[PDB]
């Protein structure tokens, strides 16, 4: 059902999301090509 | 001595914005990102000093240090260029039975020692190459 | 008597050797800390360290989150912590990626990547049980009286 | 010969008008002539830094002392003249009658353009400004009945001021001092701790114990003020005395025997308030008094002069040093002897810190007569000494960094106590860092937390005294063992000392003089608070005094002085890296730390203790109680009480507190008006000004004194000096109007 | 300050009584107490020690901006 | 006298006399003459 | 040949080891207190003297303070983590004050500030016009 | 690091290279001024951009410029 996408997506656009970009950037700033 | 070492950095100088490696070199030969503390019985920073008991307090343990004997060489051979113009205007002014460049220099370092010979005019050269 | 002197007999290094700094008590727990023991291999280093800071974590939510009043709270708690372990784990991994790089030769040195990848593994592990150890104890908890 | 003697010059200087003629004949550079308006301010800013006008020490020390005298000449004056407004422009004699109706008033405006209003209908057929500063009660309580007396007394202040004057005069132009004199530690604590305190302690109780006590007792009682006895009667029959106090009839006999009891009738250690006027007991005043003189004359009498006997301090503080210590205290004789601006550190640390303390203890402990009840003059009093004492703390703090910077020498000072500290100031300041960033998130986020869960509808997650709650165990614990002391570990006592530990409600005239305070969830919150302010402020300003001669960002600060503007935009950026703008910047917080303290002070008063109690007991206080669930959140303080206790000064407007309004307007506008300052630089208004200069060139005219914009220094001097009194401001107004409402 | 015009106008106009804005914006005063101040009630009491309504949102954020510009400073 | 003159001509002193000055008058016209909104 | 110095918080830290570090000598005639650039006094020995800093300006600074001493015999090294190292100042033997002979010009433009290019003219170039 | 330039308008005061806080000036010979002497930045490298020479110059406009670039460990001043 699609009212349970609220409860489904925002967990992850507001926490596993944000995490990994975070993660990458640094990994991509850190790194000296 | 290397001469030339400092110079022989990574350092890539941009196209505008930058005064370049200067006279000596803009930055150290060696990176400064290296890791931190090891356990006891490890080394980290490559050739880095062994904490003994403490290795928290390893970076502490100095292993770099300037030798005196090795202080005067690296004075001498920075400043031979300058030694040379030196002598070679000392030369140039008809000196008094003169023999060699590197003899004049044996000894009007000999007296006036090293340091005062590279801060003498070829006047005072002169006068005191006079004997 | 003079109990502060420069550190190493170095006079200019900016370190001193104070009580704090080096005594006999501070030289001997720090000696013998996981981080820093002799003999022990990543992995165990790793798994003493998230044994210990895994048990002591469940508290906190436990006795103080959303749903601490609630017949499953120390359930809550522990997923809580699990997080948290997770969260840090992730730290552990890019950190060493960043610091370390991608292939390694020294081996059984806990600043390369082999090793670190081995240290951070054990955390996660000694960590979760930990804090499952915790779970199970505080399930139930003795009086103590006879 | 002796080793302490006098030793002073005979005309030193000529007194002419010639160097009044000549602005900047104190300095060198400034003695050459203006070219720029900077001349102008530099003046001004170098007027009074004796030690860069002279290199000796006696003339620097010649000037300072003759200063001080012109300092106590103003402060004459300015007694002279409140004594005198209370005698000519003064309801005093009708509010002595009647002392909880009328209300105190000493100013009265002039009617012109409607500025009449302000003549408020204060009572006793006067009309005037009420004015809170106390001076009714200290006369009350001196004794002083009629205004013939206040206008005596007043003409005496202008004799004084007088006399100060001419000493400056004489001891700066005809006898002055040498430095050997004014070199003489030993003797001056001996004299000032024996002869100023302990003998001005001596005399005040006389006054106290021969004029002021029997008055107050036939005025506490009823007598009218026109009927009591003229003090002269009471020091001349001692029979009148006797009546009042049933000891003097035995005389000082009493005394020279070892019977001091006899006297129990005027000395006193009854302890708690006059329930009649809600002041502390003159009776226990006087002993007080009495006591702490008879400490201070036996303390003059501890260090060295002629006579062998006593102490030198020298020797005192060279002995005291330990293993973790090396040379322990040894220097800093030489130090305090040889450097004025260090002597005010320690000296203007200490006044400052007093005058916190005054605020604390004398509202606790009310001192004055009829003082507890005017809720105006016990707000304006608290808020008045705890900020005097802010500004002096952080003036310690300054002038101990100028002694780094220019008096400070390697030298004199090695491995002793100032050595090892600058020899670990990373240390110290990298904890205190710390400590600060550990208090700052843990205090106020629980303020954060609470907002937070109010809003999201989870009132049982909050940190509140009917959730999680944080109450201050120790400071209760405390509480109890004060109660409990009279009687037990103060035995000779009959009451508390305050009544805020515990106790009943002391009422006078149908308000709440004092009651017992106490502490929960929201005080431990607020005192933390308190403990972070003070904390980073002093961050900044040890840091300035630490880090005022040298850095690893800039290693020779010391070359550079104590108040430049930078070192260049290199190194990253140095802006801001003398110890003066440390002290810049310590004054910010200052001015926070301060401003939560008297915050607290007055919501706390107003929800739990003032206000008012039938004749049953029915406590009813002023704001309700709305202290412990309001004040643990953020939205709380700025409806319960900014938004709410301001309703006052907004609502001035056809009163006779419509001052409080247009200066609560004025003060915000002033406050900003100074962010441009110190927001803005020196380049733009010097290019500014550039434009300005052609229009008046295009015109043939312009000034041969360039016009050049305000240093980087004084600009921000400038911005905070105008950001204090707009934010000090503010909050006089509202204080002052919101008070003279619920008095 | 033009939006403020805007809204204090506006809101008198809106309330019935166009005279408040007429006599008291001549004066600063008049803004203060008769605009900001009044028309603060409701904000404020977003959420308070007996409760909260679908403000709560609008009065968190508001104090949330006084933080974010006192830290600017 | 001479320098004492100087003193009192001095750009500080000038100013605060003149302001006085000027200060009073506007005072004692208004004392004399009002509540003017405009010319009457 | 270290001054007497009881050490501090102030010294060097982990880049004197890594990345490079800097050493002062020079030769005293009496036994003084100076103070150190790191912070505290410390007293130099009658003779020769040689001191560790992290920054060529720490080191500069000291100079500056001994010629108060009337000393201008020191000297300035840096030493790299390998060990290598290199005289920097007085780097000629003569201070640079004062003009020595045989010394070339560097970063020289012969014109007044005013002839610089303008910005628009080397735009896409990578120069700048200082540079230019 | 940054850049130090010198401009024909020097005078040889001496004054820059008496007030470098890191050795990077240094006074050349010449025969464009009176005295003979005029300035160079042989060490550009040490330079942390402090602009006391510029703030020593005496020539209306200054004679000395540092336009401020690439910054190092050794032009941002750190010790650590
Ligand atoms: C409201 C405005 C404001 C705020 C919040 C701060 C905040 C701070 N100032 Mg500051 N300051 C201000 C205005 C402000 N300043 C102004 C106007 C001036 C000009 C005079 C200064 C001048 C000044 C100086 C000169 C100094 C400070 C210092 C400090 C710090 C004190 C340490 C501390 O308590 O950390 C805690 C900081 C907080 C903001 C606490 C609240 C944060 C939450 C509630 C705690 C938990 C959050 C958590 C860490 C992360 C959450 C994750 C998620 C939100 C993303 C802190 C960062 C001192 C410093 O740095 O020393 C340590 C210092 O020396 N200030
Ligand atoms: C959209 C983003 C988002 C979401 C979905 C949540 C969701 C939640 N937060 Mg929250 N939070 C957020 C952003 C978010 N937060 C931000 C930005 C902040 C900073 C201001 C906070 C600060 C915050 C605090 C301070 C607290 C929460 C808490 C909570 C939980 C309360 C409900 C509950 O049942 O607790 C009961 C808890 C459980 C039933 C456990 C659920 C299982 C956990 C969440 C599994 C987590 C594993 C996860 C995959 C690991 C991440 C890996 C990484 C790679 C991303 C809930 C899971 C509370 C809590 O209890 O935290 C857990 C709490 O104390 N939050
Ligand atoms: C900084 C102050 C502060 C404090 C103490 C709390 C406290 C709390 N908050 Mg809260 N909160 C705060 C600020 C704060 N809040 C702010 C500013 C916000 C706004 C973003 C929130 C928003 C918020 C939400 C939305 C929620 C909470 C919740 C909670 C509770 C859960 C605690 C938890 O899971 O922590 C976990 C803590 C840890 C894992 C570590 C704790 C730190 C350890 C103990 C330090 C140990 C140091 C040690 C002694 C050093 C020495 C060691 C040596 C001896 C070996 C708890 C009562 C939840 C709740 O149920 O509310 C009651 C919840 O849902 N908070
Ligand atoms: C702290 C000191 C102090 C303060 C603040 C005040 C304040 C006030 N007094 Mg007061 N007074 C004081 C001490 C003080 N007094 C003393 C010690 C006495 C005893 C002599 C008096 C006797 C006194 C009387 C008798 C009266 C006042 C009045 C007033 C009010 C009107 C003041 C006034 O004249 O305005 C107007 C100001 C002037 C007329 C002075 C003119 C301005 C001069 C010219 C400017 C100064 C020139 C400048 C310094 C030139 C420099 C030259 C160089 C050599 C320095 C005002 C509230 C009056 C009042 O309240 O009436 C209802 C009033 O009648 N006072
Ligand atoms: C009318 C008497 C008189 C005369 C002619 C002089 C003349 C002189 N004094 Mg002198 N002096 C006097 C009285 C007098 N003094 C008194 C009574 C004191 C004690 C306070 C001093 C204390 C004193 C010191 C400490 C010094 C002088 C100095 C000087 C010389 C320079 C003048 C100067 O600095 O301008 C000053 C001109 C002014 C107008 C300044 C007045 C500032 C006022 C008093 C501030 C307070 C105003 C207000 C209440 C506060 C703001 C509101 C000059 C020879 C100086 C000198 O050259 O020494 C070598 C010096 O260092 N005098
Ligand atoms: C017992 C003797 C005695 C007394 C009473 C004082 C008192 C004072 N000294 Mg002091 N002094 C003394 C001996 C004494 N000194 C000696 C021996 C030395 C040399 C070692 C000094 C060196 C010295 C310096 C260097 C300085 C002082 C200063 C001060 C004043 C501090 C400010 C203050 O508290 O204001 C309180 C103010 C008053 C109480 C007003 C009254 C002041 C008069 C002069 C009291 C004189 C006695 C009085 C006439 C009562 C007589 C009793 C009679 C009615 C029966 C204060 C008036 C400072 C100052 O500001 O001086 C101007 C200062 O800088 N003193
Ligand atoms: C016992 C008190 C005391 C004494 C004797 C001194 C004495 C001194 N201080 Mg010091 N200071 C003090 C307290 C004191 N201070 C306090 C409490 C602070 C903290 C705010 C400071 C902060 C401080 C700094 C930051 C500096 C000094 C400096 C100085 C020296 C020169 C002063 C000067 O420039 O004169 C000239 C005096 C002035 C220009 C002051 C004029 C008054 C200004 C304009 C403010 C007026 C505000 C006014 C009350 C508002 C009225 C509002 C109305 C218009 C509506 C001198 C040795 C300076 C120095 O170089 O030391 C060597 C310096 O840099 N002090
Ligand atoms: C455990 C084996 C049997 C469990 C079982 O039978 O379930 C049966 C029980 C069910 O217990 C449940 O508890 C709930 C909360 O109280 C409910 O209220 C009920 O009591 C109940 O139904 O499971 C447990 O609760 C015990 C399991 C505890 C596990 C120990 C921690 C081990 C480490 C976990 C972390 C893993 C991540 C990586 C590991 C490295
Ligand atoms: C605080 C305890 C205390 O007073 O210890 C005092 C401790 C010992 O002092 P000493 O007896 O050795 O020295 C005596 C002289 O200082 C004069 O008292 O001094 C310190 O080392 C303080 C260290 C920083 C303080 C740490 C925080
Ligand atoms: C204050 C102090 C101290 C300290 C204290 C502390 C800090 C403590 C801590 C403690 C802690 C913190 C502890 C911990 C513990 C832990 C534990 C005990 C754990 C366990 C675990 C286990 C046992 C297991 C698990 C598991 C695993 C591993 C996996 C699988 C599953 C299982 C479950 C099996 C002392 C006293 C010393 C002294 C004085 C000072
Ligand atoms: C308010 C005021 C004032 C004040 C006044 C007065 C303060 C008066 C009083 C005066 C007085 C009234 C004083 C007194 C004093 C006294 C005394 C100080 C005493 C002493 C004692 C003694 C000295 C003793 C001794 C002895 C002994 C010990 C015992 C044995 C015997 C013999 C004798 C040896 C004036 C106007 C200025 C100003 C304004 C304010």
């Amino acid at each position: 059902a699609a009212s349970f996408l609220p409860s489904i997506l925002v967990p992850l656009v507001g926490l596993i999301f944000p995490a990994f970009s975070m993660a990458l950037f640094f990994l991509y700033v850190q790194t000296d090509d | 001595v290397d001469l030339d070492y400092g110079m022989k950095n990574s350092y890539v100088p941009a196209t505008g914005g930058d005064g370049g490696q200067g006279q000596f070199g803009a930055q150290s030969p060696n990176d400064w990102r290296v890791a931190g503390t090891s356990p006891v019985g490890e080394t980290s920073y490559a050739g880095a000093a062994d904490g003994g008991e403490e290795p928290w307090f390893a970076e502490a343990i100095s292993t770099v240090s300037l030798d005196l004997q090795k202080a005067d060489e690296t004075l001498k051979a920075f400043t031979k260029d300058a030694a040379a113009f030196k002598i070679e205007e000392f030369a140039a002014e008809k000196p008094y039975g003169f023999t060699s460049s590197d003899a004049a220099m044996e000894e009007l370092v000999g007296k006036l020692g090293y340091s005062k010979f590279l801060e003498m005019s070829t006047k005072q050269l002169m006068k005191t190459w006079g004997t | 008597a003079n109990f502060i002197k420069p550190y190493n007999d170095d006079p200019f290094v900016g370190h001193l050797a104070t009580p704090i700094t080096s005594s006999s008590l501070t030289r001997a727990l720090l000696k013998n800390l996981p981080a820093y023991r002799f003999g022990l291999t990543p992995l165990l280093r790793g798994l003493e360290i998230g044994l210990a800071h895994g048990y002591f974590l469940i508290g906190p939510f436990a006795q103080l989150g959303p749903l601490r009043n609630s017949d499953i709270g120390l359930l809550a708690g522990f997923l809580s912590t699990i997080g948290l372990i997770l969260i840090l784990t992730l730290g552990l991994t890019i950190y060493g990626a960043a610091a370390f790089g991608q292939e390694k030769s020294n081996g059984s040195e806990l600043q390369t990547k082999k090793s670190w990848d081995q240290f951070k593994g054990g955390f996660f592990v000694g960590a979760c049980g930990s804090a499952g150890f915790a779970f199970i104890c505080l399930s139930s908890i003795p009086t103590f009286a006879l | 010969s002796k080793n302490v003697q006098v030793f002073v010059e005979k005309d030193a200087v000529e007194t002419s008008f010639a160097k009044w003629a000549q602005p900047g004949h104190f300095s060198r550079t400034l003695a050459k002539g203006p070219k720029t308006t900077t001349w102008i301010w530099n003046l001004h800013a170098d007027a009074h830094d004796f030690d860069s006008q002279t290199s000796s020490l006696e003339e620097v020390s010649r000037k300072i002392f003759s200063a001080h005298f012109g300092q106590l000449a103003i402060i004459f004056l300015w007694i002279s003249g409140m004594h005198f407004h209370g005698a000519y422009f003064s309801n005093y004699s009708a509010w002595l009658t009647d002392p909880i109706s009328i209300k105190q008033s000493s100013q009265v405006v002039w009617p012109i353009v409607g500025q009449e209003i302000l003549n408020a209908d204060v009572g006793g057929n006067f009309q005037g400004i009420q004015t809170t500063s106390g001076w009714f009660q200290m006369w009350r309580a001196e004794g002083i009945t009629s205004e013939v007396e206040l206008y005596w007394t007043a003409i005496g202040g202008l004799a004084m001021s007088a006399i100060m004057l001419f000493a400056g005069w004489f001891h700066y132009h005809k006898a002055a001092p040498k430095l050997e004199w004014f070199q003489n530690a030993e003797s001056m604590m001996n004299h000032h701790l024996a002869g100023l305190l302990g003998l001005g302690c001596l005399s005040w109780s006389g006054h106290q114990i021969h004029i002021a006590l029997p008055i107050n007792k036939l005025l506490d009682a009823g007598v009218s003020p026109q009927e009591i006895p003229l003090p002269h009667e009471f020091l001349i029959n001692r029979d009148l005395m006797a009546q009042l106090y049933p000891s003097f009839s035995k005389g000082l006999a009493p005394f020279f025997g070892g019977n001091w009891g006899e006297y129990s009738d005027f000395l006193t250690f009854k302890g708690g308030l006059n329930p009649v006027t809600g002041g502390l007991w003159l009776s226990d005043i006087a002993h007080h008094h009495l006591a702490l003189s008879v400490l201070f004359i036996i303390a003059g009498h501890m260090y060295r002069t002629n006579w062998g006997i006593g102490h030198n301090m020298k020797e005192i503080l060279e002995a005291h040093k330990g293993p973790f210590t090396g040379e322990g205290h040894k220097g800093l004789y030489e130090i305090l002897t040889t450097s004025w601006h260090a002597q005010l550190a320690i000296n203007l640390a200490m006044m400052g810190s007093l005058s916190i303390i005054v605020a604390h203890h004398m509202y606790a402990m009310p001192p004055y007569p009829y003082l507890a009840t005017d809720y105006a003059t016990q707000l304006s009093l608290f808020t008045h000494h705890m900020w005097i004492g802010g500004f002096c703390v952080v003036g310690g703090a300054a002038h101990g960094a100028i002694f780094m910077v220019r008096d400070y020498t390697p030298a004199n000072n090695y491995n002793n106590l100032l050595d090892r500290v600058l020899r670990h100031r990373d240390a110290i300041i990298s904890h205190l860092n710390w400590v600060c960033i550990f208090l700052g998130c843990h205090a106020f986020g629980f303020y954060i937390h609470n907002d937070t869960m109010r809003a999201l509808g989870r009132p049982q997650d909050m940190f509140s005294d009917k959730a999680i709650q944080l109450q201050p165990i120790f400071a209760q614990w405390i509480q109890n063992i004060h109660l409990l002391a009279p009687g037990t570990t103060a035995p000779n006592a009959l009451a508390t000392t305050s009544y805020a530990f515990g106790g009943d409600v002391i009422e006078v005239g149908g308000k709440i003089a004092m009651m017992p305070i106490k502490l929960g969830t929201a005080d431990f919150m607020v005192h933390h608070i308190h403990a972070f302010t003070i904390h980073v402020t002093v961050l900044i300003l040890l840091k300035g005094v630490l880090y005022a001669r040298s850095s690893k960002l800039i290693p020779d600060k010391a070359n550079l002085g104590f108040r430049f503007p930078c070192d260049g935009p290199g190194r990253g950026g140095t802006c801001q890296s003398s110890s003066w703008d440390h002290v810049f910047l310590g004054l910010f917080w200052m001015y926070n730390s301060i401003s939560v303290v008297i915050f607290h002070f007055s919501w706390k008063m107003q929800s739990d203790v003032w206000g008012t109690i039938t004749p049953d007991g029915a406590i009813s206080h002023i704001t309700g109680g709305n202290f412990a669930q309001s004040s643990i959140t953020i939205n709380g303080w700025l409806r319960d009480f900014l938004w709410s206790q301001a309703s006052q000064v907004i609502q001035s407007y056809g009163s006779a507190s419509s001052a409080y309004g247009l200066i609560f307007l004025g003060a915000h506008f002033i406050w900003a008006f100074s962010l441009m300052f110190l927001f803005s630089g020196r380049g733009y208004w010097q290019e500014l000004i550039e434009s300005i200069v052609w229009a008046h060139n295009k015109l043939n005219f312009a000034p041969t004194i360039q016009p050049r914009a305000l240093s980087i220094t004084q600009g921000r001097a400038v911005g905070l000096a105008h950001y204090l009194l707009g934010g000090i401001g503010t909050t006089w107004a509202f204080f002052l109007a919101r008070a003279i409402s619920i008095t | 300050w033009v939006t403020f015009y805007w809204h204090w106008k506006h809101m008198t106009i809106w309330g019935g009584n166009p005279g408040q804005f007429d006599e008291s914006s001549n004066y600063i005063m008049g803004w203060l107490r008769d605009y900001l101040w009044l028309n603060s009630s409701p904000l404020i009491n977003g959420y308070n020690p007996f409760g909260m309504n679908n403000l709560s949102v609008w009065s968190w954020m508001f104090l949330f901006g006084h933080l974010i510009w006192a830290t600017g400073f | 006298m001479n320098d004492f003159q100087k003193y009192l001509s001095t750009a500080p002193v000038l100013l605060t006399l003149w302001m006085t000055f000027t200060a009073g008058f506007i005072i004692e016209v208004n004392r004399f003459f009002p509540d003017m909104l405009g010319l009457y | 040949p270290f001054p007497t110095f009881g050490g501090s918080t102030g010294g060097w830290l982990r880049a004197a080891e890594v990345e490079e570090k800097y050493a002062i000598t020079w030769t005293s005639t009496k036994e003084q207190i100076f103070e150190m650039p790191t912070g505290g006094a410390a007293i130099m020995r009658n003779g020769e003297n040689l001191l560790y800093l992290a920054r060529k300006e720490q080191c500069l600074a000291l100079s500056t303070q001994l010629r108060t001493f009337k000393i201008n015999d020191y000297k300035i090294y840096r030493i790299f983590p390998s060990g290598e190292v290199q005289y920097l100042h007085p780097k000629d033997g003569v201070f640079p004050e004062k003009v020595n002979p045989g010394r070339t010009s560097v970063n020289s433009r012969g014109f007044s500030i005013g002839k610089n290019p303008n910005p628009a003219s080397i735009k896409f170039s990578g120069i700048t016009t200082y540079e230019s | 690091s940054h850049t130090v330039k010198i401009y024909d308008t020097c005078i040889g005061c001496t004054q820059c290279v008496r007030a470098c806080p890191t050795d990077v000036l240094e006074m050349v010979p010449w025969d464009g001024c009176k005295s003979g002497q005029i300035a160079s930045s042989p060490r550009v490298e040490d330079c942390v951009g402090c602009k006391r020479c510029e703030t020593a110059c005496p020539t209306d406009f200054l004679s000395v410029r540092v336009y401020l670039g690439a910054e190092t460990t050794r032009s941002l001043g750190l010790a650590y």
